[PDB]
Formats: C-alpha cells, sequence, structure tokens
C-alpha cells in the first residue's frame, strides 16, 4: 500500500545519490548493456546526463552536498534509461535464445 | 664543438648562461660541503663551526 | 625541436604512469594507502639490504648476530625496527588497500584482483619466513606449527613438509633456505606490482562514488603526487613514532630468547596479520579442513568478483550493504582478538561464530542483500 | 589519452590561480559543520558493529577472569 | 617600501638557481640552530640523569 | 531615458577629437570645428564627476567544453603594462620575435619564429597570433591558437617555452629582426587616409598627443637584447596567467601546468 512507498522514499533519502543532483538512473554502473543504452539517448539527455555526473564527481570531491531544496525530489525522479535498457536486454535474450539453439 | 658552436650567437648564448651556470655551481658545492660535511671549508664560519662539523 | 618528456622512449612510460596519467578528481584519501604500500616496498627492501648485511643465517650465529645488529653496527637498531615496524605497517596499509578494494567496488576489475591476491600471498610468505629468520623462541615455534599443518594434507603433506623443511624437524637447513626465499620474494612482489600497474592502468582507476570518471578527470602531476607526499609523510609519522616511542608493543617478548627445541612456550601464536587466520583454522575441528578453511578464506576473498548482484558499483548508495560490510570489519577485528588467546572457555564458541558469519557474510548475506536493494530501489 | 575520453558539450568552468586566493578560506567555520554532516551520515552505519563487538570483547574478558576462580 | 616577503621574493625566490643556494643555505643554518635547541630541550627535560651531567665526580 | 541619459553624460567636447586625414588644410577644418561644434554642451548637468578607476587583474581560466566544435581556439595572455608605458614598443619587438601564422602561409618550414617552424614541422595548429591589447595602465598581452584537440597541450608547451626564451636567451639577431618587422609593420599600417585617421584620434585620444614617427624610430633604436629579456622577464617569467578555452579543450591541460610553464627550473 502507501506504507511502502513511503518506506521506499525513506530509503530514497537514506540512499544519498539525490543529495548530489543525481537520479537513479545515473547511478547504474555501465556495462555493456548500459553502455548501448547510453549509447541509444538522445543527444539533450545525454548531455543532462554528463552534466549531473560531472557535478556529483565535483561535489564528492569536495565532500559536500546540494541544498536541501536542490536535492532531487522521489517525484520527480524520472526514469529515462528504462525503456532503452529494456530493448537492449530483450534484443541480447533474443541473441541468447537464438545461439542457444 | 667541431664547427657549428664556432659562432657569435653561440657565444652570447654561452656568455648568456655564465651567471646561472655559476650559480647551479655554487648551489652544488654549498650542497656538497654540507651533505659530506667537510672540515676545511665549515671551519671558516662563524655559527657552523661550533659543532666541528 | 619536440618533446623530450612525450617522445623519449623511456620517459614515455614515466610519463603515461606517473605525471599525465588522467585520475578521477574525486578519489580519497583511501587511493593514497596504494601508492603507500608500494613505498613501504621499497623502504622494507632498502632496511632489508642494510639488514642482510650483518646477518649470518646458521642456527649457531643468527640471534648472536641480531644482537650484534641491535648493540654494535651503529644504528643498527633503528634499521632493524625500522623493518618491524615496517612490516606491520605494510600490513596495516594492505589490510586498509584490500578494504578499500571491498568497500568501493574495485573488484570488477577481475585480472587486477587476481594479480593483487597473488601479491597477497606473496607478501605474507614473504613476512612468515622473515618472521622466521631471527630465530627466537617464537620464530622456531611459529615455523614448526605452520609446516605441521601442511603436513595434515594427506599422503602428500608429509613428503612436502619433510622437503620444505630438509629434514626431520626444523634446522639451519630451513633456516638458510628461508633466508634466501625471504630475500628473493620481494622482487618478485616488485614485479608482479609492476604487473598490477600495467592492468590497472589499462583499465583506469575507480572512483568513490563507482560512476564514469571521464567527466571530470585531472592529470596526476601535480595533485596526486603533492597528496602522495603528504600521505607518505603521515606514514612515517606513524613509523617514526612506532619505531622510536613503542618499539616493542606489536613485538613478541618471547622472541627475544634464543631458540630452545626442547622447551615449548606456554602459549604459541604468530604475529597480529596472522592472527584472524589462525583464529578461522582454530575454529574447525578438522586440521585438513582448517587448512583448507583458510586458503579458502583467502580465495573467496579472491572469488569476491562472482558475487556481485548489484546494479551499483560502490557502497556509496548501498546503506544495508554498507551495514553488513562493517559486520564484516568488525568481525575480522573479533578474529584477530581470538587469535591471540587460548584455546579455553568462551573463545572457541565466540571464534567458531565469527568464522561461520566471515564465511556468511562474505558468501551468503551481501548479494542477498544487493538483490533486497536491487528489488527495493525498483532495479527489476 | 586526454582529449578522447568523453564527449561533454555546453560545459563552463571557472577556476582561480592558487595565487590570488586562500590557503584556507574559512577553515573552522566551514569545516566544523561538515564534519559533523559527514559524522550525522556515517556513525549510524559505522558504529553500531564497534559497540556490539567491544560489548564482546569485555564479555569474554570478564568470562575468562570469573572462569579462572576457585568456587566451585 | 615594500613588504619583507616581496624583496625575499624579487631578490631571493624569483630565480630558480638561488632558490635553491638559499634552500641550501637555510638548510644549514637549520641544522646547527635545530640540532641547538632539540640537544637543549632533551637536555632540559633530564636533569641529573645523563652522563655529561654526572662526568665530574667521576672522571676527576 | 538610458540612452539620452548616455549622451548627456559622455558626448562633450574634453572627451572629443575631431580628426581629419587628407587633403584637409588645418584652417579651413578648423573654420568649419568652429562653425558646426561650438555648442556641445560640455558643462557637467548632474555635478557628478564621471572617472576611469584601475581595474583588477585576475589570474584565472574559463574553459567551454563543447566537444561538437571542429576546432579548439585557446587564447592565453598576462597583464599589459598600458597605453603610456614606454615598455610597450619593447614588448611589440617581443611580439615580432615569436610572430603569427596561418595554415595558407606560403613560407613553410624556413620562417624565422621557431614556435610557426615547429608548428609546420609537426602539424600542430591551425593557426597562432600574438597580441598586445592596451588600456588605461592595463592590458593583454598574450597569444592566440586555434588547432585540433589532439595537439593543444603540445602547442601550449612550445608556446611557453618561446616565451621563456624571450626571457633568458634573447639575442641581437632576433632583436634586430623583430626590430626590422616592428619597423616595417608599424610604418606601411599608416598607409592610407583611414588609418592615419583612426592613429590620430586614438592618439589624441590616449597619449594626450600625436606621436612623431621618428619618436617611433628612436624608441624602437634604442631596444637591444638585455632590456629585452629584462622587460620579458618583468611582464612574462614567473607571473599568473589568463586561459580562455573553446571548443575540444579536454587536453588543454590544468591551471597548475601552466602556471609551471611560466618559469624554468634549469634557469
Ligand atoms: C574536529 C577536529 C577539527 C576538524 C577540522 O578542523 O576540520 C577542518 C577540515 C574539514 O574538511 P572539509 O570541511 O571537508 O574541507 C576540507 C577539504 O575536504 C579538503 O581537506 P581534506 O579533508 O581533503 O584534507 C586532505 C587529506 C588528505 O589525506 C591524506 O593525504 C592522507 C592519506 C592517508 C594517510 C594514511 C597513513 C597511514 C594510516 C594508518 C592507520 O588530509 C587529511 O586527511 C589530513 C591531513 C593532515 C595534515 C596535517 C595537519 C596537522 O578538515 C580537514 O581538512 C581535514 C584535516 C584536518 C586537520
Ligand atoms: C574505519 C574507521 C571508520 C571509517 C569511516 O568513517 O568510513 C566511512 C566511509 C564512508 O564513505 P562513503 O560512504 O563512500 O562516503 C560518504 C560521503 N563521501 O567509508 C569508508 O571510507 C570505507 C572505505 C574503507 C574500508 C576499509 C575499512 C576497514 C579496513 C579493514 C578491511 C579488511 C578487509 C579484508 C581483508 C582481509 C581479507
Ligand atoms: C536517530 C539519531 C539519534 C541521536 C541524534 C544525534 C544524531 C545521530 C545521527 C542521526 C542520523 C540521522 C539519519 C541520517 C543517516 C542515514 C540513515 C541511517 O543511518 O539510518 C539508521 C540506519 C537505518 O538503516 P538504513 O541503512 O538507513 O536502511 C535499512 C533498511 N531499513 O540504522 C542502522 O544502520 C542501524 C544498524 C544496527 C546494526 C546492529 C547490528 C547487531 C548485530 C551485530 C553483530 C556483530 C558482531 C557479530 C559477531 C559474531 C561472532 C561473535
Ligand atoms: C628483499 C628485501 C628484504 C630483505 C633483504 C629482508 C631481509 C631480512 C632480514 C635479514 C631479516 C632478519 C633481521 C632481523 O629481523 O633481525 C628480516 C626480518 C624480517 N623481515 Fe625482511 N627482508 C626483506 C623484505 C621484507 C618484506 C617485504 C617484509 C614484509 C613486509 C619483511 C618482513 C620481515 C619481518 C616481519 C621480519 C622479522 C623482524 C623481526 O625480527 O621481528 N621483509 N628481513
Ligand atoms: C602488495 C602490495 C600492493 C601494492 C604495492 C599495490 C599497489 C597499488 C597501486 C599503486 C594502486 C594504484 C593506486 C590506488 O588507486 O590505490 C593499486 C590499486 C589497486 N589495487 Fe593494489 N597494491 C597492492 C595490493 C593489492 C591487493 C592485495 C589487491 C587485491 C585485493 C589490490 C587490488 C587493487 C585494486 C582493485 C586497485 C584499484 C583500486 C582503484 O584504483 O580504484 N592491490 N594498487
Amino acid at each position: 500500500s502507501k506504507w511502502l512507498d513511503g518506506f521506499r522514499k525513506w530509503y530514497y533519502n537514506a540512499a544519498g545519490f539525490n543529495k548530489l543532483g543525481l537520479m537513479r538512473d545515473d547511478t547504474l554502473h555501465e556495462t555493456e548493456d548500459v553502455k548501448e543504452a547510453i549509447r541509444r539517448l538522445p543527444e539533450d539527455l545525454y548531455n543532462d546526463r554528463m552534466f549531473r555526473i560531472k557535478r556529483a564527481l565535483d561535489l564528492t570531491m569536495r565532500h559536500q552536498i546540494l541544498p536541501k531544496d536542490q536535492w532531487t525530489k522521489y517525484e520527480e525522479d524520472k526514469f529515462y534509461l528504462e525503456p532503452y535498457l529494456k530493448e537492449v536486454i530483450r534484443e541480447r535474450k533474443e541473441r541468447e535464445e537464438w545461439a542457444k539453439k | 664543438m667541431l664547427s657549428r658552436f664556432l659562432g657569435p650567437r653561440y657565444r652570447e648564448l654561452a656568455r648568456n648562461w655564465i651567471p646561472t651556470a655559476g650559480m647551479w655551481g655554487t648551489v652544488g658545492a654549498v650542497g656538497l660541503v654540507w651533505a659530506t660535511d667537510w672540515r676545511l671549508i665549515l671551519d671558516w664560519v662563524p655559527y657552523i663551526n661550533g659543532k666541528f662539523k | 625541436m619536440t618533446n623530450m618528456r612525450k617522445t623519449h622512449p623511456l620517459f614515455k612510460i614515466i610519463n603515461h604512469s606517473f605525471i599525465d596519467l588522467p585520475a578521477p578528481s574525486n578519489i580519497s584519501s583511501w587511493w593514497n594507502f596504494g601508492s603507500l604500500l608500494g613505498v613501504c616496498l621499497m623502504v622494507q627492501i632498502i632496511t632489508g639490504l642494510f639488514l642482510a648485511m650483518h646477518y649470518t643465517s646458521d642456527t649457531m650465529t643468527a640471534f648472536s648476530s641480531v644482537t650484534h645488529i641491535c648493540r654494535d653496527v651503529n644504528y643498527g637498531w633503528l634499521i632493524r625496527y625500522m623493518h618491524a615496524n615496517g612490516a606491520s605497517m605494510f600490513f596495516i596499509c594492505l589490510f586498509l588497500h584490500v578494504g578499500r578494494g571491498l568497500y568501493y567496488g574495485s573488484y570488477t576489475f577481475m585480472e587486477t584482483w587476481n594479480i593483487g591476491v597473488l601479491l597477497l600471498f606473496a607478501v605474507m610468505a614473504t613476512a612468515f619466513m622473515g618472521y622466521v629468520l631471527p630465530w627466537g623462541q617464537m620464530s622456531f615455534w611459529g615455523a614448526t606449527v605452520i609446516t605441521n599443518l601442511l603436513s595434515a594434507i594427506p599422503y602428500i603433506g608429509t613428503t612436502l613438509v619433510e622437503w620444505i623443511w630438509g629434514g626431520f624437524s626444523v634446522d639451519k637447513a630451513t633456516l638458510t633456505r628461508f633466508f634466501a626465499f625471504h630475500f628473493i620474494l620481494p622482487f618478485i612482489i616488485a614485479a608482479l606490482a609492476i604487473v598490477h600497474l600495467l592492468f590497472l592502468h589499462e583499465t583506469g582507476s575507480n572512483n568513490p562514488t563507482g560512476l564514469n570518471s571521464d567527466a571530470d578527470k585531472i592529470p596526476f602531476h601535480p595533485y596526486y603526487t603533492i597528496k602522495d607526499i603528504l600521505g607518505i609523510l603521515i606514514m612515517f609519522l606513524i613509523l617514526m613514532t612506532l619505531v622510536l616511542f613503542f618499539p616493542d608493543m606489536l613485538g613478541d617478548p618471547d622472541n627475544y630468547m634464543p631458540a630452545n627445541p626442547l622447551n615449548t612456550p606456554p602459549h604459541i601464536k604468530p604475529e597480529w596479520y596472522f592472527l584472524f587466520a589462525y583464529a578461522i583454522l582454530r575454529s574447525i575441528p578438522n586440521k585438513l579442513g582448517g587448512v583448507l578453511a583458510l586458503i579458502l578464506s583467502i580465495l573467496i576473498l579472491a572469488l569476491m568478483p562472482f558475487l556481485h548482484t548489484s546494479k551499483q558499483r560502490s557502497l556509496m548508495f548501498r546503506p544495508i550493504t554498507q551495514i553488513l560490510y562493517w559486520i564484516l570489519v568488525a568481525n575480522l577485528l573479533i578474529l584477530t582478538w581470538i587469535g591471540g588467546q587460548p584455546v579455553e572457555h568462551p573463545f572457541i564458541i565466540i571464534g567458531q561464530l565469527a568464522s561461520i558469519s566471515y564465511f556468511s557474510i562474505i558468501l551468503i548475506l551481501m548479494p542477498i542483500s544487493g538483490i533486497i536493494e536491487d528489488k527495493m530501489l525498483k532495479l527489476y | 589519452e586526454f582529449g578522447n575520453l568523453a564527449r561533454i558539450r555546453h560545459v563552463i568552468s571557472y577556476s582561480l590561480s592558487p595565487f590570488e586566493q586562500r590557503a584556507f578560506p574559512s577553515y573552522f567555520s566551514k569545516g566544523i559543520p561538515n564534519v559533523l554532516r559527514r559524522t550525522r551520515e556515517r556513525i549510524l552505519r559505522v558504529a553500531p558493529p564497534f559497540v556490539v563487538v567491544y560489548l564482546i570483547y569485555t564479555w569474554g574478558n570478564q568470562e575468562f577472569e570469573q572462569s579462572k576462580r576457585k568456587n566451585p | 617600501s615594500p613588504t619583507i616577503p616581496s624583496r625575499l621574493y624579487s631578490l631571493l625566490f624569483r630565480r630558480t638557481s638561488t632558490f635553491a643556494l638559499t634552500i641550501a643555505v637555510g638548510a644549514l643554518f637549520f641544522e646547527r640552530a635545530f640540532d641547538q635547541g632539540a640537544d637543549a630541550i632533551y637536555e632540559h627535560i633530564n636533569e641529573g640523569k645523563l652522563w655529561k651531567h654526572i662526568k665530574h665526580k667521576y672522571e676527576n | 531615458t538610458d540612452l539620452t541619459d548616455y549622451l548627456n553624460r559622455h558626448y562633450k567636447a574634453p572627451r572629443m577629437v575631431l580628426a581629419a586625414a587628407g587633403g584637409v588644410e588645418h584652417q579651413q577644418l578648423l573654420d568649419l570645428a568652429q562653425k558646426h561644434l561650438s555648442s556641445v554642451s560640455r558643462v557637467y548637468e548632474e555635478d557628478a564627476v564621471p572617472g576611469l578607476t584601475p581595474c583588477r587583474f585576475t589570474g584565472s581560466e574559463i574553459r567551454h567544453r563543447d566537444d561538437a566544435l571542429p576546432l579548439a581556439h585557446v587564447a592565453i595572455a598576462v597583464e599589459g603594462p598600458g597605453w603610456a608605458n614606454p615598455d610597450n614598443v619593447t614588448l611589440q619587438v617581443a611580439n615580432a620575435i615569436i610572430g603569427h601564422y596561418d595554415c595558407t602561409y606560403g613560407g613553410g618550414v624556413h620562417l624565422s619564429s621557431p614556435l610557426a617552424s615547429v608548428a609546420v614541422a609537426n602539424k600542430l595548429c591551425q593557426s597562432f597570433q600574438t597580441f598586445n591589447i592596451s588600456y588605461s595602465d592595463t592590458g593583454l598581452l598574450g597569444a592566440h591558437f586555434v588547432c585540433d584537440a589532439m595537439s593543444i597541450d603540445d602547442m601550449v608547451f612550445f608556446l611557453q617555452g618561446q616565451w621563456m626564451r624571450l626571457c633568458t636567451s634573447a639575442t641581437e639577431s632576433e632583436v634586430t629582426r623583430g626590430k626590422n618587422i616592428l619597423r616595417n609593420a608599424l610604418v606601411s599600417h599608416l598607409d592610407g587616409t583611414t588609418p592615419v585617421c583612426e592613429d590620430i584620434g586614438r592618439s589624441l585620444l590616449t597619449y594626450g598627443r600625436r606621436i612623431p614617427l621618428a619618436e617611433w624610430e628612436s624608441r624602437i633604436q634604442e631596444v637591444d637584447a638585455q632590456m629585452l629579456r629584462d622587460i620579458c622577464s618583468k611582464y612574462f617569467y614567473d607571473q599568473c596567467p589568463a586561459v580562455a578555452g573553446y571548443g575540444p579543450i579536454e587536453q588543454l591541460p590544468d591551471y597548475n601546468r601552466i602556471r609551471s610553464g611560466m618559469f624554468w627550473l634549469r634557469f
């Protein structure tokens, strides 16, 4: 119910990347599937991701965080890499099941 | 130094580099005297010679 | 004209490695530690060279040669206690370096990780034989204990141990070959560390966030050069206050007696960087099983790349696995404390629970926690 | 391999000379709150394992000194 | 009339060779003065315990 | 209203020069200027003094990373002495030693400037050019080069070396060559009524007088190698520069390497 959503929001605040201005989809460790998902991104989302990662590195260098108004909220955390990543995993699974037969 | 350094530009370059080379030789001399702790130079100083070093 | 730094065939390697190497801007002080290890390594070699200039590997004249180094050689006490305390500080930097690699997900560099595990085995063997070398009571009896548990191996253990010994017990053949092996092993460690740095530089280094650091990268010079000089000077501070103020807080008093095969000490233990391994060994009531558990403890440290079941590399944004990690670190501290204790109540049950929790946290609970946060962040 | 590590568009960085700026600009006044901020972020993940194993160490030492007593 | 770091830089620190020369000169002055001060402090901690404090009742 | 305020504050007779060049007699020009430009409202209406405070030079760097641009432009400059400093003339000779280069130059390897020769030998830069922009008591003295990304750091190194060469090893041959280049450029620039009129207006606004060309010849003539390396060590050696970059400027280094390039450990 709503308790699980509130507890997920508490864990999202406890994770800490939102205090660096990051999103969830920026925190993915880039494997080959994630690399192809980034390669399929539009240029504006790619530039936004590069600036967000650069700002997070600049903040982690100084051991500081953004002010609390500039934290990434749980509501507008748009999941932008999920459809590209889903099609990449689907195509890789298609190649896998072809090669297994 | 066969023939191509026999020129006035190279002599004035060497004359420009005399004080830097002399200062670096002075640096090497003072560093050698301090590091090997030579008695024959450090006996004619006002302050270091109190330790005999 | 040309650029002599980038075009000289020898200076190109130093330029690519320590001058114009692209490095992450946001790496913390833990990234100093491995460089400190290399510095500590050569420090050991330098001190060891001078300790090789007055030591005689012979059971009649080993302890007397060590006392001659301590008393008659000019500042020989300083170089000897620098060698011993720098071995201890080398293991301090080793555990902090490996803990950095475990926490920040640096074990995804698989070839670098396995090469490092090989370096870890080599430095542990080097320190064990070096501790045997001064031929005190604890040196002789620790060598006896380690070779007996090596002799616990079925059907090849006895032959292997009498071939390692060069005889039917620990004698001067063992002492001389341990001197030769303890001499030669750090150069193998140095070449292996060159391979370690080669694999890292062809794969790049990692930031504490675990993200792609190619957006913000800086040259190694002059940032991390001066940062490593500061780390080297702090490491020298701790090493010098250990060698000049408390020379024997980590040492063993029973090592200051001459070696006697007739007299056994009331308590036999190795040094503090072997104590958690000894406590893991002492818990299992099977000597073959105990040696199996020791080797597989270091091998599941090597096997840690294959247990990564999370989409996030570092533990910066993974607090449950952070909690499990600090339980693991505290469990390692507990095993270190138990390893210096005798087999009395209540140390057996505490050591058994500690080893069980150590293997369970490394093998079972960490991928389970990774899957739990993967579900909990709607990742899958 | 500078110049081909990544591709970044529309990012402007401003930096000062080290000789035009202070080495320790408001050192304690903005160093102490950041230290307690990092402390507040990390002690609830770091400290209770060490508290628990200090308790185990004290209990084990107490049981070892009690187990060597005379009675009974 | 500038500050003493200004003329110190303009006469001592502007050229690298005289920079190293003053590093060496200050190094030998510093080693002499620092050994003097350190033996003075270590002497001041330990009255009546060192050998140089008691080598008159026995030297003769 | 703000434009009217700007006109009332800035369009005044003590900040205005009427310059003429060519077939103009001074008497007819003076009569027409007295007939037409007699009333300019030179009174300070607001009774507030407009001054010119000195500007603070800042050693800093700005970098605009944008990797889609085909070429990178980098400008590195230090603080200039000003309009009224005579040492500017010496600095002009220094720029004439460094010179400039473009990819469409017909010379090739045998250019006199070592930077242009090494740039065409190693195929480093698309172009470079030196500049000495001057303002009241201040200015920008430096270089600007456009090149591809893969050459940038190398070009910077060579440029810095040239600057340090002028601080340390300026010989009389390139000093004479720079003097001749400055003579030819500074005389042949004033060819036509428009650059002569521009020189008259800018000279009366900046120096307070029109400097005669023989005075420029006498000021160029006194420049030898010793005072040229003295002025170069004054203005280039161990200074904190300002760097501006635009384009694929990833291999353009940090400020610390460029700051370390302004001095030689061997000197
Ligand atoms: C509340 C503050 C009161 C005091 C005010 C003063 C300020 C203090 C700091 C305030 C911090 C405010 C919150 C910001 C920090 C981030 C959140 C946080 O740390 O929360 C506390 C944490 C909650 O857990 P979290 O990791 O967030 O998520 C888990 C999923 N529910 O909780 C924890 O991590 C708790 C961990 C408990 C671990 C207990 C372990 C027990 C067993 C140990 C065995 C070890 C030894 C085994 C040996 C075996 C052999 C003998
Ligand atoms: C090739 C380089 C090395 C040489 C030549 C060398 C040589 C020696 C010698 C001669 C001794 C006996 C002297 C004595 O302890 O009284 C010794 C002891 C020792 N060495 Fe090394 N060593 C080297 C490298 C290392 C390294 C890399 C380590 C591990 C960090 C190490 C750890 C030890 C230890 C723990 C001891 C025992 C110190 C003690 O008496 O308590 N050595 N070494
Ligand atoms: C024997 C002494 C060792 C030396 C001299 C050594 C040397 C180094 C050096 C110089 C670095 C690069 C600097 C850094 O990032 O820390 C490094 C990184 C690394 N080492 Fe080691 N190392 C040693 C032991 C080990 C061991 C035992 C492991 C395996 C657990 C290991 C695994 C790694 C990894 C994974 C990295 C990359 C971490 C990163 O850059 O993010 N090293 N080491």
